[PDB]
RNA sequence: CGCUGAAAGCAUCUAAGCGGGAAGCCCGCCCCAAGAUGAGGCCUCCCACGGCAGCCGGUAAGGACCCGGGAAGACCA
RNA sequence: CGAUGUCGGCUCGUCGCAUCCUGGGGCUGAAGAAGGUCCCAAGGGUUGGGCUGUUCGCCCAUUAAAGCGGCACGCGAGCUG
């Protein structure tokens, strides 16, 4: 397992073998190793990566000590990649090559309080033929005296988005190491400027 | 396999066996294979 | 004269080897110890029984076809959320829970009963981390 | 009218050592451990092993004949050894030896390769005759059955993989 | 559906034992999750402050308020 | 009976399995292909339209299939009427 922390920068498309290829562009590296998780000390294997240099003023003393222990300049974000133990002490975009398949995790765009139609694709109600103030309403939410209650997990309106989402098996279309750039075919969760995690895919 | 409540010898080559809690009839004639159920 | 009521007593730590013992017949004894009903000064509204440590809980034994046919059951509260787990799989995955479940069902319901269950410490394998309490070995 | 009491002739030189819950049979061709019920007593005599039961209840009567045959099969297995022959029938159907592996060409879109488990050796004398041989009687019949299952005898044609000596029973087509 | 195999000299997938075998079952994938009060783990930071398992006060690492805001958002977070 | 709102539709599901399809099987009067019959199996899936208030049903065009039942003949402090 290998992975890297990144920033979603934007979308475009390239031309490859006379095909337009939609791509999301990710500024991925470089990621200094900041802590390693070992079975003896932590009970599992992973690597805590850092990402983006931080104004040291904004780094309090417990964080400062953490960066010192593993002699590393102060960084804005710490995230672990599970079951990854890179040989070096810096993870860059070159762990992936064009043609590989990756999974990308982001924080999806936040819909706030979402209706039953936007969040769950409910059909809503008719817009004429007598329909009375229920055009976007959920309809029935149960039965009658049996069971006399509503199921856990019943689909209802509420906050929707700004949540962790992983899209799987994305083709790496290009790697530009001079710019720590990764080109991933298709759509990646969240807004431009959003933190993302790019890992080798779990689909065989 | 015939599955029924009455399992019986059909011909004289039929054998009534008990197998894993169930009465089967096995035979050289495949039509006669029976499981009680 | 009023019936004797005990002042707070230091509880007795005991150690029991579960290897080879019959699951439910061992559990009735452990619950007795947890309630402290072996004690001449038993009082039902205080926690005054023993602390019980158990080792080799994964080597507990069982009669008939229970390894395959005894089903533990968990209900999540969601539609279709009844999970059925057989004894076999539970012993292969969380063996200490087999004895833990048996004993819990034999303790009283309520706040004291739940407190008594916390005084039970069950370990798969021959070892336990309570050496500092110096548990007294019991043959039961 | 009793297998459990039939004494087991042990040829020289195969040795039979008895132990709790099992008996071990060494011979010119290997070792076999027979796991044996503790309720049964296995008795070593001059060139003869015998099995004795402790009562006449049904379970003891049933374990008695089993245990004698199990030990006898091991005795045969280390001295004589076991084998089972398979005959391939059908036009395109052939077999060949690929290293130690068995390759069957039996009408699929592809050859079927069977690896030998330890203690099993595959022989292909001619292309339509396969030999499964080993010291473990149960294992030999298992591997032979697996190879037959790859293309069982057809119900309408002399086509497939047969046990040597298996009668060819065809029902009519059209 | 078998292998080996008695009881029951034969036979038997079974009584001892072993194998194969479903979109189904467990796991594997994705998301939540230590109020998991059984409240877990690791890294790092602070420190033995005055007065009279308690109390009063001033600090420590830090935190909150306030303000500029935000593809975060009903408010709050 | 000092009130437990009714058919049908819409919306939203959820469950049973006597299974419509898909997966695994045995028997066949199973050559193959296609079927028939029984067994295991409830994970998912199970179309759009004409008629009629209809449920149902008939029909058109498809389909792997166009399953059958329970939930106050599920669901009117959710809508229709
Ligand atoms: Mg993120
Ligand atoms: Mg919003
Ligand atoms: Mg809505
Ligand atoms: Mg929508
Ligand atoms: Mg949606
Ligand atoms: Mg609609
Ligand atoms: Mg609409
Ligand atoms: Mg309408
Ligand atoms: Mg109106
Ligand atoms: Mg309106
Ligand atoms: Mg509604
Ligand atoms: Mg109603
Ligand atoms: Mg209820
Ligand atoms: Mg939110
Ligand atoms: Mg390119
Ligand atoms: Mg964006
Ligand atoms: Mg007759
Ligand atoms: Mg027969
Ligand atoms: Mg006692
Ligand atoms: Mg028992
Ligand atoms: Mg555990
Ligand atoms: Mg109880
Ligand atoms: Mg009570
Ligand atoms: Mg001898
Ligand atoms: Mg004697
Ligand atoms: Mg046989
Ligand atoms: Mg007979
Ligand atoms: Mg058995
Ligand atoms: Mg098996
Ligand atoms: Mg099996
Ligand atoms: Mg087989
Ligand atoms: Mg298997
Ligand atoms: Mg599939
Ligand atoms: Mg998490
Ligand atoms: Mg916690
Ligand atoms: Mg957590
Ligand atoms: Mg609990
Ligand atoms: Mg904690
Ligand atoms: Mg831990
Ligand atoms: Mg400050
Ligand atoms: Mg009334
Ligand atoms: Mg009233
Ligand atoms: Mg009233
Ligand atoms: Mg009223
Ligand atoms: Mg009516
Ligand atoms: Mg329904
Ligand atoms: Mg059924
Ligand atoms: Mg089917
Ligand atoms: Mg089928
Ligand atoms: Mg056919
Ligand atoms: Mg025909
Ligand atoms: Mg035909
Ligand atoms: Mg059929
Ligand atoms: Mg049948
Ligand atoms: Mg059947
Ligand atoms: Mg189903
Ligand atoms: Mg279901
Ligand atoms: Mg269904
Ligand atoms: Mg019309
Ligand atoms: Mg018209
Ligand atoms: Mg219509
Ligand atoms: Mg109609
Ligand atoms: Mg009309
Ligand atoms: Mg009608
Ligand atoms: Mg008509
Ligand atoms: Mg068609
Ligand atoms: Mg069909
Ligand atoms: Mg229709
Ligand atoms: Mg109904
Ligand atoms: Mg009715
Ligand atoms: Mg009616
Ligand atoms: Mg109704
Ligand atoms: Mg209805
Ligand atoms: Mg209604
Ligand atoms: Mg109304
Ligand atoms: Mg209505
Ligand atoms: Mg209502
Ligand atoms: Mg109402
Ligand atoms: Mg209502
Ligand atoms: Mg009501
Ligand atoms: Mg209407
Ligand atoms: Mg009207
Ligand atoms: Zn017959």
């Amino acid at each position: 397992m290998k992975g890297i922390l990144g920033v979603k920068v934007g979308m475009t498309r390239i031309f490859r073998d006379d095909r337009a290829v939609p791509v999301t562009v990710i500024l991925a590296g470089p990621c200094p190793v900041v802590q390693r998780r070992t079975p003896e000390k932590d009970g599992y294997t992973a690597v805590q990566l850092g990402f983006l240099p931080q104004n040291p003023k904004r780094v309090n003393r417990p964080l400062k000590g953490h960066f010192a222990k593993a002699g590393v300049e102060p960084v804005r974000i710490l995230r672990e990649i599970r079951d990854f133990n890179p040989e070096g002490d810096t993870v860059t975009v070159e762990i992936f090559k064009p043609g590989e398949r990756v999974d990308v995790t982001g924080t999806s765009k936040g819909r706030g309080f979402a209706g039953v139609m936007k969040r769950w694709n409910f059909a809503g109600g008719p817009d004429s033929h007598g329909a009375h103030k229920i055009h976007r309403h959920p309809g029935s939410i149960g039965n009658r005296k049996t069971p006399g209650r509503v199921y856990k997990g019943k689909k209802m309106a509420g906050h929707y988005g700004a949540e962790r989402v992983t899209v799987m098996n994305l083709e790496v279309v290009d790697v530009i190491p001079e710019e720590n750039l990764l080109l991933v075919k298709g759509a990646v969760p969240g807004p431009n400027g959003g933190l993302v995690i790019v890992r080798e895919t779990k689909k065989a | 396999m015939k599955v029924r409540a009455s399992v019986k010898r059909i011909c004289d080559k039929c054998k009534v066996i008990r197998r894993h809690g169930r009465v089967y009839v096995i035979c050289e004639n495949p039509k006669h294979k029976q499981r009680q159920g | 004269m009023k019936t004797y009521v005990p002042k707070q007593v230091e509880p007795r730590w005991v150690l029991i080897d579960a290897e080879g013992k019959t699951l439910g017949r061992l559990a009735t004894k452990i619950a007795t110890l947890l309630r402290g009903k072996h004690r001449p000064d038993w009082t039902p509204n205080v926690a005054m029984g023993d602390f019980v440590v158990v080792v080799n809980a994964d080597k507990i034994r069982v009669t008939g076809k229970k390894l395959e046919q005894k089903i533990y059951t968990r209900y999540s509260g969601y539609p279709g959320g009844l999970k059925k787990i057989p004894l076999e799989k539970m012993l292969a995955t969380h063996p200490e829970r087999v004895l833990e479940h048996a004993v819990k069902g034999m303790l009283p319901k309520g706040p004291l009963g739940r407190r008594l269950f916390k005084r039970l410490k069950v370990y798969a394998g021959p070892d336990h981390p309570h050496q500092a309490q110096r548990p007294e070995k019991l043959e039961v | 009218s009793r297998i459990g009491r039939l004494p087991i002739p042990v040829p020289k030189g195969v040795s039979v050592e008895v132990a709790p819950g099992r008996v071990k049979v060494k011979g010119p061709k290997g070792e076999l451990e027979v796991p044996v019920s503790p309720e049964m007593r296995v008795v070593v005599e001059e060139g003869v092993v015998r099995v004795e039961r402790p009562s006449d209840e049904r379970r003891h009567k049933s374990l008695h004949g089993l245990t004698r045959t199990l030990i006898a099969n091991a005795v045969k297995g280390v001295s004589e050894g076991y084998s089972k022959e398979l005959l391939i029938k059908g036009i395109g159907y052939r077999a060949r030896l690929v290293g130690r592996a068995l390759e069957l060409t039996v009408g699929f879109s592809h050859p079927v390769v069977v690896e030998p488990p330890e203690g099993i050796t595959f022989e292909v004398p001619e292309p339509t005759r396969v030999r499964v041989s080993g010291i473990d009687k149960q294992k030999v019949g298992q591997v032979a059955a697996n190879i037959r299952a790859i293309r069982k005898p057809s119900a309408y044609h002399e086509k497939g993989i047969y046990y040597a000596g298996e009668p060819v029973r065809l029902k009519p087509g059209k």
